[PDB]
């Protein structure tokens, strides 16, 4: 009934969230995370990322800034508020505040 | 007395100057104060390439990862213990086969772990550790089924033995994964420390000592992580190994403890603990028991250089150099995330 | 030191307890120290209520035995430089703690009697817990000013690369003006200076000789400033490596050195400032805090002997410490004689592990209420 | 938002190097995280919030005890894990914030 938490990023980055309690394999067996390997694409990681933002019960999203701007035109197209997406930095490459998804909204920010 | 230095050499003797040409090798003090000035991992590399290591990372493409430099580093030492390995005879080769029972004992518990959870084993062989790697194919194309796996195990890889502590395929449903692991790793280190007396002579007096470190420092350790889970009393009392000098009484003390301060009390009768356990401040900020158990470990490591024939040097090498690889992560770690500020917990090796 | 509180359950009269228990008992042998510990005659609530304290006082009791002797143990890390005679430095008041608590009493000023029981003790508690957080933010304070001075000792230990240079580094050698002209400092091992006359002045293409001075010698280590064009710089970076040095880079720092050196005496003032306060407020404190100890004990004492005997009341117990190795034979005696002031007929010889429900045994048991305090 | 970013941008930074610690004394433990997934031990409820008429979506913080990575530090990792994980449960609580 409760939302989950979603998670795409390094593979430190899901090790560390898993260890914080976000991870569960579903009814499916299908997590509720992805490492971005470097096997897997762009059409692959915005499949994924497509997938949790459908998914009723995902609730909030983590990607890390370099993956979301690989995922961006999907980015684009999320426009409803629940599904919660938080770009966030990394040990791979830092955040940065510019171009974030949500941010697009404010124009005030200098 | 058993005269080792008459009879060594005539088999061992290429090997044994190898591994202590390979040892002069590692990293200095000096060397790592080079590498902790470094700004990028560019640079470490340059400054890198000096050392023994030289144009092991030169192929890698130009945006280096720690990841990349680590998987360097252990394809590095798997290279060269698989060469030792490759050149050496019945007894040291037994030995080394003892050193790489360690890195199976994970590799095993990958598979099993990759099976309860349904997975191709072709996905979980690629995860596994290069110097304990299961060549046999009985442990290939095992359909994700544990009957399989467990009976391909016990057929087809040395720890068909250590499995004996346990009894079935349903043991590796039950029991967790963790319990799994360090069992196996009880059985092994027991096993090595009979194997070590048997040999006798100066391995024995070498690294007897190593490995009742070893089982000490588990007991430690385990208790003092098993507070706060479901494991119990009675079923930790089994993890311990019992090599190391706690072993009577030591060891039920233990099981009998309920807190730190009590694992310490433990610790208080030994005066080579009790130094380990007053010098790790544990609170933020400073060293934990971890740290000062990988320094005198390190320098029991160190001392098995001091005898000359015997095989001890190659188990002292193989573990002085996966610190020093550890020790070159931690640094490219501390490089890129810019956290200077603790560059120096590296343990330094000579 | 330990001391032992004993019922003393009236039999039909105080005199005809307390005496026995001290003169004939001490007249029969040496075995102990005997005195009355002058319990007060608190107003009686009802058995329901007097069995809630019951699990009240015998939580509240570990739980003062911490608070207390944590007050006595930040006390002694406090006072380590003079901590010995730790006796002295905790005592609440009196000459000595043995005398002190041979006369102890009920203190209406602190609490009074008339109130019940259930209010005494949480008011106790209430003590006790403010100790125990006062402790955590005062001795947690005086702790962090401790371990800012060890990070100063940290400032001044090891080489000169983790050492700040500050006053040792010559200011008279270095260049001002220094938009053309810039100075280094990466020089360290004695073993390569065999010819550093001439290194510092060749080091580099066009080193200046002579400002490149020696600015500190160790018996290890020789520090040495050079000078160079503001291009060149990195040509003597790499030559020290090739030279076998490591950097030890002072970037002009002398305002910096002198608001480092304010700092470090603020903190060595700063230590001596604290300190009296904190051994004045510790030790006025551990004597409140154990008075709460042994009023605890005494409500402790006066519940479970209320429980015990029944009303009326006719509890006037006695404080023993026990003589050297006398133990065995005193509690022999003394079961012996409190056979029948105490019934024989339940518990004594053994009991069962009452793990199961609320509450579960973790003391002793005998023929008769024994406490005890741990000085 | 932007102040909680400027937290995060540090937040998870020291998550990172306390993983990275982790990692030195424990060796390479993703793959095991990874595999023993079982059930989440933090899940969210959609909780409601109010600005004038409008309704704001706002997340609670919750914990099931679930923790199936228990014992994965037993023989090596202990604290340099445990510290790990507290240090990305203070990171899921100021994301959970952020979301």
């Amino acid at each position: 009934r409760g939302k989950l938490i979603a998670v795409i990023g390094d593979e430190d980055t899901v090790t560390g969230f898993l260890l914080g309690g976000i991870g569960e394999l579903n009814k499916n067996r299908h997590p509720n995370f992805l490492v971005v390997e470097k096997d897997t694409t762009i059409n692959e990681i915005e499949d994924t990322f497509r997938q949790f933002l459908n998914r009723d019960d995902i609730g909030i999203i983590l990607i890390n800034q370099y993956i979301a701007e690989m995922v961006r035109h999907a980015l684009d197209a999320h426009q409803r508020s629940i599904p919660a997406v938080l770009e966030i930095p990394s040990k791979e490459h830092p955040y940065d505040a510019a171009k974030d998804s949500i941010l697009r909204r404010a124009k005030g920010m200098f | 007395s058993f005269f080792p230095e008459l009879y060594f050499n005539v088999d061992n003797g290429y090997l044994e100057g190898l591994v202590r040409g390979l040892k002069a090798g590692v990293l200095s003090q000096a060397d790592y104060l080079n590498l902790v000035q470094c700004e990028t991992l560019e640079d470490l590399k340059l400054h890198l390439q000096s050392t023994d290591y030289g144009n092991f990372l030169a192929n890698e493409a130009s945006p280096l990862t720690v990841s990349v430099i680590d998987d360097k580093l252990k394809e590095k030492m798997v290279v060269e213990f698989r060469h030792m390995r490759n050149h050496a005879y019945e007894p040291l080769a037994s030995f080394l086969d003892f050193i790489t029972y360690s890195y199976m004992i994970d590799n095993v518990i990958l598979l099993i772990t990759g099976t309860l959870h349904q997975r191709s084993i072709a996905e979980l062989v690629p995860k596994c550790h290069p110097l304990g790697s299961f060549e046999q194919m009985e442990a290939v194309n095992i359909a994700q089924t544990p009957a399989e796996l467990y009976n391909a195990i016990l057929v087809d890889t040395p720890l068909a033995a250590f499995f004996q502590d346990c009894i079935s395929e349903q043991d590796l449903d039950e029991m967790n994964i963790e319990i799994i692991r360090n069992t196996l790793y009880k059985a092994y280190l027991e096993s090595f420390y009979k194997f070590c007396t048997l040999l006798g002579g100066t391995t024995a007096d070498a690294m007897c000592p190593i490995l009742e470190f070893e089982a000490d420092r588990r007991a430690f350790i385990i208790t003092i992580n098993s507070f706060g889970t479901e494991l119990s009393k009675e079923d930790r009392a089994k993890l311990f190994p019992h090599c190391g000098r706690l072993y009577p009484e030591g060891l039920a003390q233990l099981a009998r403890a309920d807190d730190y301060e009590q694992v310490k009390n433990v610790a208080d009768y030994y005066p080579e603990y009790k130094l380990l356990f007053e010098g790790a401040g544990s609170n933020p900020g400073d060293k934990t028991l971890e740290d000062r158990f990988f320094e005198h470990e390190v320098k029991l490591n160190k001392l098995a250089f001091l005898n000359q024939f015997h095989f001890g040097v190659f188990y002292a090498f193989v573990k002085l150099k996966e610190q020093e690889c550890r020790n070159i992560v931690w640094i490219a770690e501390c490089i890129a995330q810019r956290h200077r500020a603790k560059i120096d917990n590296y343990i330094p090796i000579f | 030191t330990e001391f032992w509180l004993i019922s003393a359950p009236g039999e039909k009269t105080c005199q005809q307890t307390w005496e026995k228990l001290h003169a004939a008992t001490t007249k029969n042998n040496n075995l102990a120290v005997s005195s009355k510990f002058n319990i007060p005659d608190l107003k009686v609530g009802t058995l329901d209520v007097l069995v809630g304290l019951s699990d009240e006082l015998a939580k509240l009791d570990a739980f003062v035995e911490g608070v207390v002797k944590k007050v006595a143990q930040y006390m002694a890390d406090v006072l380590e430089d003079s901590k010995d005679k730790v006796q002295e430095n905790l005592l609440a008041s009196g000459v000595d703690l043995v005398t002190y608590i041979t006369r102890f009493q009920w203190d209406m000023a602190k609490y009074p009697i008339k109130q019940s029981l259930k209010n005494i003790s949480e008011i106790i508690a209430k003590g006790v817990t403010q100790i125990d957080n006062d402790l955590k933010s005062r001795a947690s304070a005086y702790n962090n000013l401790k371990g800012n001075l060890q990070n100063l000792e940290r400032k001044n230990a090891g080489s000169l690369l983790t050492r700040s240079l500050a006053e040792i580094v010559k200011k008279d050698d270095f260049v001002l003006d220094s938009e053309y002209l810039v100075t280094l400092l990466v020089v360290v091992p004695k073993l390569n200076h065999n010819d550093w006359i001439k290194q510092y002045e060749t080091l580099a293409e066009m080193v200046v000789p002579r400002s490149s001075n020696v600015l500190s010698e160790d018996q290890d280590s020789y520090l040495c400033n050079v000078t160079l064009f503001k291009k060149a710089v990195d040509d003597f970076r790499h030559k020290a490596r090739e030279n076998k040095f490591i950097v030890r880079d002072f970037q002009y720092n002398e305002e910096e050195m002198r608001a480092d050196k304010e700092e470090m005496n603020r903190l060595s003032t700063d230590k001596k400032k604290q300190f009296g306060p904190l051994v004045r407020w510790l030790k006025v404190n551990f004597s409140e805090a154990f008075i709460a100890w042994i009023h605890i004990k005494a409500l402790r004492v006066f519940v479970e002997s209320v429980l015990r005997y029944g009303l009326p009341v006719n509890f006037q117990a006695m404080l023993l410490q026990p003589n050297k190795k006398s133990v065995k034979k005193l509690r022999e005696v003394l079961h012996e004689l409190y056979k029948h002031l105490d019934s024989s007929a339940a518990a004594i010889i053994d009991a069962p592990m009452d793990i199961p429900g609320l509450n579960l045994s973790q003391q002793e048991y005998y023929p008769y209420v024994y406490y005890k305090i741990d000085c | 938002i932007i102040e909680t970013k400027m937290l995060m941008g540090e937040v998870m930074r020291e998550a990172a190097f306390s993983l990275a610690e982790a990692k030195f004394t424990a060796g390479d433990f993703s793959t095991t995280v990874i595999q023993n997934v079982n059930k989440a031990q933090v899940k969210i409820r959609a909780k409601k919030d109010n600005v004038a008429g409008v309704t704001l979506p706002v997340f609670e913080h919750y914990h099931e005890g679930t923790d199936s990575y228990e014992l994965t530090g037993l023989a090596r990792g202990g604290e340099q894990l445990a510290k790990l994980k507290r240090n990305y449960a203070k990171a899921v609580e100021l994301l959970v914030e952020l979301a």
